[PDB]
RNA sequence: AGGUGGUGCAUGGCUGUCGUCAGCUCGUGCCGUAAGGUGUUGGGUUAAGUCCCGCAACGAGCGCAACCCUCGUGUUUAGUUGC
RNA sequence: GUUAUCCGGAAUGAUUGGGCGUAAAGCGUCUGUAGGUGGCUUUUUAAGUCCGCCGUCAAAUCCCAGGGCUCAACCCUGGACAG
């Protein structure tokens, strides 16, 4: 059967929002038009400069607060070595680009790196750690104990992995999970975090879903 | 070193006696004696053989360091198993015996880390602050905890001898026992198999008064072999 | 009496958690593994067949302790551990000769598998098919005959071997067992 | 470049369905040469493998229930545009 | 390399070395002729059996020990277990 986004399924419980503005109901789609693009820049140039440089880069997630003068990005990220090392700091870099997209006309924009403490305690940087290991044609079961075993040493209370597709590279295509500890999906009050990932194969499409148990 | 036994207080306490003539194990029929209106009559001159040689691995075992278990699960041997084991000042099982406590140490072993927890709830008063439901729940994992984990719950290791009641009922902890690589000391009336354990001595199943007899000879044994090992260390 | 609490923690520190610590100790046990079989067996449910690996696997130090051992998961590693233990437990001696062979010939009898094996020669190396063979061989048995008659399942077959080889009697104590000098019996 | 051209039997995502049915399993141990079993069965009771007794099994996990929203009763507080 | 022939592996015709309750296999049940095996003790005989000695079982081959063709295959000398 299907189960919820547990994401979804606590909201305003346990979980907050990303995007915490607020717009009157015409304005809405145009603000939201403007949060996906300035997502997409983000994302586009990290991935740019640096997969060129050679590294794992975690982007966690992006926070955007828009006040009626500064528009506020707040990226929680797992390892920005890989941002803050380069000589164009990627605040200033991208604070150009981004708001070259949105507009300058009665708003500016504050770009705010976060440093996520523990990694391995997030599913994003966990499943593209996957995604790299499996680009690199190591086999599923090696990739998904390693997870396990830098995320149960990164302080995790219980984890779900999940791996679907054509796995290597085999003609019929299945579905592999793991699951370790103690995973409730039904219980709200319980803090989830998950996280569905895509990976582009020589065989194809692989998904990635990732689930999260830090407590209640 | 020598132990208090003569042929005078053997027959006192009620040892030679067993169970009747149609529910014997013919397994046992070197070492018995006679039969006395279809009730069987043991032989006491192994029995004292069995009992010495047995109180003498016993003094040799507490002496050296090791831990030590007591077994029955009857209605009169579980009240004088409780005191036994308390002037030894050893471990024991009265109360009903769960499968796999010796063979299968690690669950048994989380078990009594979540009794421990228990423990502390209780003493601390922390359980008047719960639904009732809560308190009601949190009372069957104590009194369960309490019955099967009652005599045990003091030692952390794998215990090296045990000593048991009327190998009859008993069997999960013979089974168990054979299969660590301990000794068994037990108690066996006419309707029990000698393989079972260790050093099996001949003695009485339906009498409190046999149980008592040769279990004080034998936590005796157990209290000086305790002062042997009080000094030794 | 010191406090409950740190004396319990006590023993909870001293037993380790299965979460919080990650497993290899077995090279210190000074043993090698030899996976001899892995087969899929399957247990049938409504939904489908429900898939597990069987694996048999004899453990030795090739120095003349071995064992065989059985197990059962859903994938090959954990049933190749699982065996590993199980074997572990279940070990036991195999009497040898200066020369690094049987003291005698010997038969051997489980289920429906027969094993023959007998003494050779220093320098004929180990003759034998793939169980019996396996479990000599990590038995450290320099020299041995052997032929298994009956059926041909790996499993039964280990089995037999070591009950053959655990039946094996050493000429010291037959001449204890008898009462007589090794001298005498010799001759 | 572009393709709403082929292949859902090459796939991801997403959904329906049996069915909101009460099941599905795992770890350690024990029984069986082994596939497997036991736990999960027996006596009760539940909307429920819900829960309690007994039992070579002791525990855990995902399910159930609960933690969420809305409608029912009261109390404190806030009074415009509503009273 | 392929095909043919034979032994092996085959304990798959089994003396060494298998089976016959349900897998192939106990005559439907008895009576009994040939045939095979047959209790204990003492003596006899010596057919088997056992030990020693002799005759022979041709040479070539196989086995062991040397010798000869540069080595080997091949040839030559001497000798013998079996049975
Ligand atoms: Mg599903
Ligand atoms: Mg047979
Ligand atoms: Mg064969
Ligand atoms: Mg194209
Ligand atoms: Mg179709
Ligand atoms: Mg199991
Ligand atoms: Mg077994
Ligand atoms: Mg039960
Ligand atoms: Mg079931
Ligand atoms: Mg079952
Ligand atoms: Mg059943
Ligand atoms: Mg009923
Ligand atoms: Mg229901
Ligand atoms: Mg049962
Ligand atoms: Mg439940
Ligand atoms: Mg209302
Ligand atoms: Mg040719
Ligand atoms: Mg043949
Ligand atoms: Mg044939
Ligand atoms: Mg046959
Ligand atoms: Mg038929
Ligand atoms: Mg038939
Ligand atoms: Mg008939
Ligand atoms: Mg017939
Ligand atoms: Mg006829
Ligand atoms: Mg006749
Ligand atoms: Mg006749
Ligand atoms: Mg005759
Ligand atoms: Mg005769
Ligand atoms: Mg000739
Ligand atoms: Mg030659
Ligand atoms: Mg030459
Ligand atoms: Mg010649
Ligand atoms: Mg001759």
């Amino acid at each position: 059967g299907q189960k919820i986004n547990p994401l979804g399924f606590r909201l305003g419980t346990t979980q907050s929002h990303y995007s915490l503005w607020f717009s009157q109901p015409k304005n809405y789609a145009e603000g939201l038009q403007e949060d996906q693009k300035i997502r997409d820049c983000i994302k586009n140039y990290v991935q740019k400069n640096t997969k060129t440089s050679s590294g794992v880069e975690g982007i966690a997630r992006i926070e955007i607060q828009k006040r009626i003068d500064l528009i506020q990005v707040i990226i929680h990220m797992g390892f920005p070595k890989l941002l803050i090392e380069n000589r164009p700091q990627g605040v200033e870099d991208l604070k150009i680009n981004v708001q070259k997209e949105l507009n300058c006309v009665n708003r500016k924009l504050n770009i705010a790196i976060t440093r996520i403490a523990k990694p391995y305690g997030d599913p994003n940087i966990l499943a593209e750690f996957i995604a790299g290991q499996l680009k690199s044609r190591v086999s599923f079961r090696k990739a998904m104990k390693k997870a396990i075993e830098l995320t149960e040493q990164a302080d995790t209370k219980g984890i779900q992995i999940q791996i679907a597709g054509r796995i290597d590279g085999k003609e019929i295509a299945r579905i592999e999970w793991i699951r370790e500890g103690r995973v409730p999906l039904q219980t709200i009050r319980a803090k989830i975090d998950y996280c569905a990932y895509t990976v582009r194969t020589i065989y194809g499409v692989l998904g990635i879903k990732i689930w999260i148990f830090m407590g209640e | 070193r020598y132990w208090n036994i003569n042929l005078e207080e053997m027959m006192e306490a009620g040892v030679h006696f067993g169970h009747g003539t149609r529910k014997w194990n013919p397994r046992m029929s070197p070492y018995i004696s006679a039969k006395c209106k279809g009730i069987h009559i043991i032989n006491l001159t192994r029995t004292a053989r069995f009992l010495s040689e047995a109180c003498d691995l016993v003094f040799d075992a507490s002496s050296r360091g090791k831990q030590f278990l007591i077994v029955g699960t009857k209605n009169k041997a579980a009240d004088s198993v409780a005191r036994a084991a308390i002037r030894a000042r050893c471990h024991y099982v009265n109360k009903k015996w769960l499968g796999g406590m010796l063979t299968n140490w690690s669950t048994t072993e989380t078990r009594l880390h979540k009794f421990r927890d228990l423990r502390m709830e209780q003493t601390a008063g922390r359980l008047a602050r719960l639904p009732k439901r809560d308190a009601a729940v949190v009372k069957r994992q104590l009194s369960h905890l309490q019955t099967y984990l009652g005599g045990i719950k003091y030692m952390t290791g794998l215990p090296d001898i045990v000593i048991i009641v009327d190998q009859q009922e008993e069997y999960t902890a013979l089974r168990e026992c054979i299969t660590l690589g301990i000794p068994t000391i037990c108690l066996i009336d006419t309707n029990c198999n000698p393989d079972l354990a260790d050093i099996s001595i001949p003695a009485n199943d339906d009498a409190i008064a046999s149980i008592r007899l040769i279990l004080t000879k034998l936590v005796f044994a157990i209290c000086e072999g305790r002062s042997s090992y009080i000094r030794n260390p | 009496l010191g406090n409950d609490v740190y004396a319990m923690d006590s023993k909870i520190k001293k037993a380790t958690g299965f979460g919080s610590k990650s497993k290899k100790e077995k090279i210190r046990d000074g043993f090698e593994e030899n996976v001899v079989q892995v087969r899929r067996v399957t247990k049938v449910v409504k939904g489908g067949k429900h898939m597990r690996f069987r694996a048999i696997v004899v453990v030795g130090d090739k120095k003349g302790q071995v064992g065989v051992g059985v197990g059962k998961a859903k994938e090959v590693v954990s049933a190749v551990q699982k065996a590993a233990v199980d074997a572990r437990r279940n070990i036991i001696t195999v009497p040898m000769t200066k020369y690094l062979t049987f003291p005698h010939r010997n038969e051997a009898d489980y289920g429906a598998a027969r094993v023959m094996l007998r003494p050779a020669a220093p320098g004929t190396g180990v003759i034998a098919g793939g169980a019996v063979r396996t479990v000599l061989e990590m038995a450290g048995v320099e020299n041995a005959l052997g032929k298994q008659l009956g059926s041909n399942n790996a499993l039964n077959n280990a089995r037999a071997t070591i009950v053959a080889v655990q039946t094996m009697r050493q000429f010291s104590d037959v001449a204890r067992d008898r009462g007589i000098p090794m001298e005498e019996l010799w001759k």
